[PDB]
RNA sequence: GGUUGCGGCCAUAUCUACCAGAAAGCACCGUUUCCCGUCCGAUCAACUGUAGUUAAGCUGGUAAGAGCCUGACCGAGUAGUGUAGUGGGUGACCAUACGCGAAACUCAGGUGCUGCAAUCU
RNA sequence: GAGAACAGAAAUCUCCAGUAGAACAAAAGGGUAAAAGCCCCCUUGAUUUUGAUUUUCAGUGUGAAUACAAACCAUGAAAGU
RNA sequence: AGCUCGUAUCAGUUUUAUGAGGUAAAGCGAAUGAUUAGAGGUUCCGGGGUCGAAAUGACCUUGACCUAUUCUCAAACUUUAAAUAUGUAAGAAGUCCUUGUUACUUAAUUGAACGUGGACAUUUGAAUGAAGAGCUUUUAGUGGGCCAUUUUUGGUAAGCAG
RNA sequence: AGCGCCGUGACGCAGUGGAAGCGCGCAGGGCUCAUAACCCUGAUGUCCUCGGAUCGAAACCGAGCGGCGCUACCA
């Protein structure tokens, strides 16, 4: 009885846009964010969209056209694994590793590498790259985060960080990078370059070096097999920081296989719609089973 | 035209006026205001409101109502005098006494 | 003791149904709709004969409510009060206004005429049309020159000029007289108290057979 | 002693005795109720490319 | 197949509705933060009415929400006093449920005199996986109908655990 | 009384449509708009801030002037007997392009290209549209397609 | 072709009830020391990707499904309407000429398409 | 709707549905669903200089409102507003 | 009264293309408001009449609610939605190519606005007509209006009022 | 015809959005041989009826029902 709907209010029934009946965009802030000054005409505003799975990260430099959203860049914890980190591939650390990679991805793929370098010797303070004179202005990135709730100490702030330590003017203030005491309004480089080279997961590891090994055992077990520690730890971050400014040009997969190879599997596993002629059977076989009265 | 008789509140005084119907006459913005009662000291009354037990006030009106309010203290229990605020004129004009929420 | 139908006849002016506008009207006279064996079924009753219109006017409720009592009188006085069914099909809710001024000789001095001519409610009306039905009945052949008589004591106590018109149909559905009997003889029709319902080649298979078996089992 | 209120007839055949002329449009149009900023780079600007002609053909 | 839409709870919260403001609100939320260890959270009324005496905003009750092997350990317990005997007609249209009771102490508590007694309405809230699929701000869904829970899969499993048996209807 | 507002009869013309409440989609705002540019307008209820007037509704006009969130467009008016040029700050929500512009560019474009042909060949284009000229004989068969006779049907009341 | 992220048009995309899901990606899920926020690590912040499950979310298919969309040589050139007549009629109204032309209903079909980047037997 | 002592039709709590059937100072009408509603945090852009524009319209004024410029600010991680 | 030019920087018009409207009409087994009558159910269910001590026990009747149905409506209701009226475009003040300016804008000689130089003619960008096209100055009279078709408000109605 | 007022216990008359006042009348006890008076006590008001706004009205705004009042002049 409950489950059934009526007619009339199906019918006068207003649906969402796709992307909110999936749950994953806030229009209010992607209308504020892709909205542009109309006396710069087609000069685009270059959003940082940041997004955070179980188990991954994605970084994407985007900007927006009537078709569909377009693509400079991108970052991804599943190919650190070539500049040197095989674990904690959603922590902290590795969100401003993949920051540090994405703006050095557009800054390599657009020529503005050389200058603007951006910062290699890193200590954990709040600085923006402000522009050379007599030369290009460094490029312009505004962060999108979706729905993500903007709190105090997070790897969206951490991948913010990255970006700009990489050479990407994205506006910003320090009062959401963790170390910033609350009643005395001023940040702790220390300690934010202590999560920078691994500080919290170090002291994690430590304490459960310390009192529990059957944990230290059913995790960290891959650090185990690869016999990792608490100062390995910060001299692979370091090394996989000088990887990425060096190296981030983007060597793809091989793939294993070919794009119809993948398709033609897809599609002979696949269903199909039932047709008008085995829907006529369809019918024509409940008549002949129950309306032919058994 | 209007033939007007009314009496002046804070007085006692009949006022007879006429004017035509059309024409505009003044009016004051008169106000009650419900006042509870505390220990009367010389003869100003002693009325304290809801968030202030302020107002050394109107000054006891003298009036039969008045007398009987005078004897009404002597025996207690609770009581809130009604005022008038007309155009700044402060005076009592009736009261009401409790019987419960002790 | 009303005003006459002459001075409230033609659609002069506008619909003014009730609503929170008006707020407060007198109702009618009128208050059946119904009468005769309404809970009588679609093949006890096949005759339906009608009371159509060929002007563009306003009926009263008072005539309405007359034609009513003079139609039935007719019906359940010669043959019984379970021999039809009549229904009006026109309901009321136009209303009439009138500016009332006064019955006296010497009202002059306080009339004040045109002056306030917005009129206060004094009634209710209908608004017909060309072929807009005002009755319908359905009973059988023997009962037909009795029931029309009936009517044409409704078209005499109505104005203008109303036609009676046996329908090609079977009682009040849409449906003519051959194609409901193959129905019948098939399965599609399941009765209600009055009206009845149909099969759909449309929506549950489920619900179809839940009822209408036998024409399946045909 | 009541009148007629208002009426909107005749007014048109007034009207279209001499009537709807088109605004008269010209090159180079007015530059009130346009951006400022605008305004200012368009002044400078054109300041210079005179200037620039006339040095190109002096 | 069960691999994991074996059934748990979700949640216990247990209120007080205070008939006026005052002494007495406080009371009642010093007996829900002795037993649950964490503070409480008061509630206010939501319109007025002279038969209970009550006007708009007026600080009428207090509840708690807990969680865990706590809540479950202050459920079972519940359950011992209520003699293990419970009601289909009590039993909700979900799966979920609760009770209302009086003499609080029963639970295990040491009273204190100040408190006086207090009745309270105990509320259980059980579910399978999918709570944040449900309540969290991406991806957000409705369950399956599969992944529902419902009155008889719901005491099946709570009769099959400690063999305690309910009424009829 | 006589009421005359700036959002007085208005009720079905502010309204904003059926099953397309709430928001609004993002061509309104990834599109541009520049001076010279031909635009429609029709106010977007939804938006209450930077509207036009309702004498404006459902018009068309060119711009002279761009801003941050905002356009200028031109109009003309009759005001008894003239057209004035009215000047508006409108917003992109309630603008749009001209359909009938667009088409007539590409036709533009095309007719350069027939030129283009025309100076390869010289070979005399006629390039201007004409109307739907009256049509030229033909010869219609009849194989398998004989003449099937009408007439009227007769009056059936059909009730 | 499948999956994920950012999308354009914003129900052919929704709703209800089931059925299925190779791989991979998502997701469920495991934990509270760290920044952080709650009555409550449920939401949110942080850590592992280990313990496990594709049950739920998610994707697709079925339903003489509801809803939505399209088409008709279905209703219907009907209802309505522009222009003309010293047309008809007591009048309400109607017919004719030159013209435009509905909606409900009836029947037939359909149930998301697609852009940028990465990934998958 | 289904429950939970006192507690009932109406006290407080929980679950499911809930395109708005509520709420937005008021009249009525539009508008709005990770908001313009409810709660919370911080503030006084309800600030200065004056021009342009729309409505009523004589293209006069008053009133209201719109979009910018030059400043100084608020709020927000930021676009922005 | 003229003034500047000489067939066009026009048109109470049609066509092509593109917009906007929410009135006629239509609908209420579609929302809101009003309304007629049945049936079939749910009675932890309103009133009860009975079997009985009573029993969420059983039956019967009668008002609710639910299901699908039916009849009638809306100037201040509406999914839909015309006809007639209504905006704009139909090029030279334009299109394309190249590069000059700038304190504006861009990550950027990227973009914007206005230009240099060159190319695109007889069909220079649909029809028809143009009796000259445009522009100023000054001033009279007037500011009681009425009648007809069609639409329409108030009023029973009026050579009524609008 | 037009406009305005008023409806509070059995009766008369006050009553101001946080929630009914007085006098008479009524009942009970005591004095009196009994009633009156007297002394000690207590109770009774859908605040004409319906709807609305309001968190909630007897009050505040529409509908109706009833009892009244004022207009009614120049001819």
């Amino acid at each position: 009885q409950k489950d059934a709907k009526s007619s009339a209010y199906s019918s006068r029934f207003q649906t969402p846009f796709r992307r909110r009946r999936e749950g994953k965009t806030d229009y209010y802030q992607r209308k504020r964010l892709v909205t542009q000054h109309k006396a710069k005409y087609n000069t685009p505003k270059y959003r940082l969209v940041v997004r955070f799975t179980n188990k991954d990260i994605i970084c994407q430099i985007i900007s927006s056209t009537i078709t569909g959203d377009v693509v400079l860049a991108a970052a991804y914890s599943h190919e650190l694994p070539r500049y040197g980190i095989t674990h904690g591939l959603t922590n902290w650390a590795a969100a401003y590793a993949t920051g540090l990679l994405i703006a050095r991805r557009t800054l390599q793929k657009l020529g503005l590498d050389e200058t603007y370098k951006g910062v290699e010797e890193v200590e954990g303070e709040y600085e923006l790259t402000e522009a050379v004179e007599d030369g290009p202005r460094p490029f312009k990135v505004f962060l999108d985060i979706g729905l993500q709730r903007t709190t105090t100490g997070a790897r969206v702030f951490g991948a913010l960080k990255g970006a700009s330590d990489g050479g990407l003017y994205v506006p910003h203030s320090e009062n959401r990078f963790p170390g910033w005491d609350f009643e005395t309004e001023e940040i702790d480089p220390e300690l934010l370059r202590s999560y920078i080279f691994g500080g919290h997961v170090s002291q994690y590891m430590e304490e459960l070096a310390d009192d529990d090994e059957e944990r230290f055992s059913e995790l960290f077990k891959g650090y185990l097999a690869d016999d990792i520690d608490a100062d390995s730890l910060e001299d692979i971050y370091t090394s996989a920081h000088e990887a990425i400014r060096a190296d981030p040009a983007f060597k793809p997969t091989e793939k294993k296989f070919t794009k119809e190879q993948y398709a033609a599997e897809s599609k002979k596993y696949r269903q199909t719609k039932l047709s008008k002629e085995e829907r006529a059977a369809r019918v024509a076989a409940k008549i002949a089973a129950l309306a032919g009265q058994q | 035209k209007v033939h007007l008789v009314a009496i002046d509140i804070f007085t006692g005084k009949k006022l007879e006026d006429l004017s035509p119907s059309t024409h505009n006459m003044e009016v004051p913005v008169v106000k009650r205001n419900e006042y509870q009662l505390l220990d009367i000291d010389d003869g100003f009354l002693s009325l304290m409101n809801m968030d202030g037990d302020t107002k050394d006030d109107v000054k006891a009106p003298e009036g039969e109502l008045g007398d009987s309010l005078q004897t009404a203290f002597d025996e207690g229990k609770d009581l809130m005098v009604t005022i008038i605020s007309a155009m700044g004129e402060e005076a009592a004009i009736s009261f009401k006494e409790a019987a419960r929420t002790d | 003791a009303r005003r006459p139908a002459r001075c409230y006849r033609y659609q002069k002016n506008k619909p003014y149904p009730k609503s929170r506008y008006n707020r407060a009207v007198p109702d009618s006279k009128i208050r059946i709709y119904d009468l005769g064996k309404k809970k009588a079924t679609v093949d006890e009753f096949p005759l339906c004969v009608h009371l159509v219109s060929n002007e563009l006017e306003q009926l009263s409720s008072e005539a309405l409510e007359a034609a009513r009592i003079c139609a039935n009188k007719y019906m359940t006085t010669v043959s019984g009060r379970d021999a039809f069914h009549l229904r009006v099909r026109v309901h009321p809710f136009h209303v009439l206004r009138i500016n009332k001024m006064l019955s006296c000789a010497g009202a002059d001095r306080l009339q004040q005429g045109m002056r306030g001519a917005w009129g206060k409610p004094h009634g209710l009306a209908a608004r017909v049309d060309i072929g807009q039905i005002i009755f319908s009945v359905r009973t059988k052949d023997s009962n037909k020159d009795v029931v029309v008589e009936g009517l044409r004591r409704a078209r005499y106590k109505f104005p203008g000029q109303q036609k009676i018109i046996l329908s090609k149909k079977w009682g009040f559905t849409n449906l003519d007289r051959p194609e409901y009997l193959k129905k019948r003889e098939a399965g599609e029709v399941k009765d209600d108290g009055a009206f009845v319902k149909f099969l759909s080649k449309k929506g549950s298979l489920e619900n179809n057979i839940r009822e209408f078996p036998e024409y399946f089992a045909a | 002693a009541k009148s007629k209120n208002h009426t909107a007839h005749n007014q048109t055949r007034k009207a279209h005795r001499n009537g709807i002329k088109k605004p008269k449009t010209y090159k180079y149009p007015s530059l009130k109720g346009v951006d400022p900023k605008f305004r200012r780079n368009h002044k400078h600007a054109l300041h210079g490319t005179a200037k620039a002609l006339a040095a190109a053909k002096k | 197949q069960n691999p994991m839409r074996d059934l748990k709870i979700e949640k216990l919260v247990l209120n007080i509705s205070v008939g006026e403001s005052g002494d007495r609100l406080t009371r009642a939320s010093k007996v829900l933060e002795q037993l649950s260890g964490q503070t409480p959270v008061q509630s206010k009324a939501r319109y007025t009415v002279r038969t209970f005496g009550i006007r708009r905003n007026e600080k009428i009750a207090v509840h708690v929400t807990v969680r865990g092997p706590k809540a479950e350990e202050i459920l079972e317990r519940g359950l011992k006093v209520k003699e293990y005997q419970l009601r289909d007609r009590n039993f909700s249209a979900t799966g979920n449920f609760g009770f209302g009771i009086d003499e609080h102490i029963d639970l295990g508590i040491k009273y204190d005199p100040s408190i006086g007694i207090f009745g309270m309405d105990f509320y259980v809230v059980m579910n399978r996986p999918g709570a944040r699929v449900t309540r969290r701000k991406r991806c957000k869904g409705t369950v399956g109908n599969s992944h529902k829970t419902t009155k008889e899969d719901t005491v099946s499993w709570f009769k099959q655990k400690y063999d305690a048996d309910v009424l009829d209807k | 009384g006589k009421s005359h507002g700036y959002r007085s009869r208005t009720r079905y013309m502010f309204q904003r449509d059926f099953r397309k409440h709430g928001a609004v989609h993002l061509s309104t705002y990834l599109k541009v708009y520049k001076v010279g540019d031909i635009v429609d307008i029709k106010a977007n209820g939804s938006i209450q801030k930077g509207m036009p007037h309702k004498f404006y509704q459902g018009k068309t006009g060119v711009v002279y002037n761009v801003t941050k969130s905002s356009v200028g467009v031109i109009i003309n008016k009759m005001v008894g007997n003239r057209y004035l040029e009215k000047r508006l700050n409108l917003r992109v929500e309630h603008i749009k392009h001209s359909k009938c512009r667009q088409e007539f560019l590409e036709r533009v474009k095309a007719n350069a290209a027939k030129r283009a042909e025309a100076k390869a060949q010289g070979v005399a284009v006629q390039l201007k549209r004409q109307p739907a000229q009256p049509r030229e004989s033909r010869i219609v068969s009849t194989e398998g397609n004989v003449p099937q006779t009408l007439a009227p049907v007769p009056y059936e009341t059909f009730i």
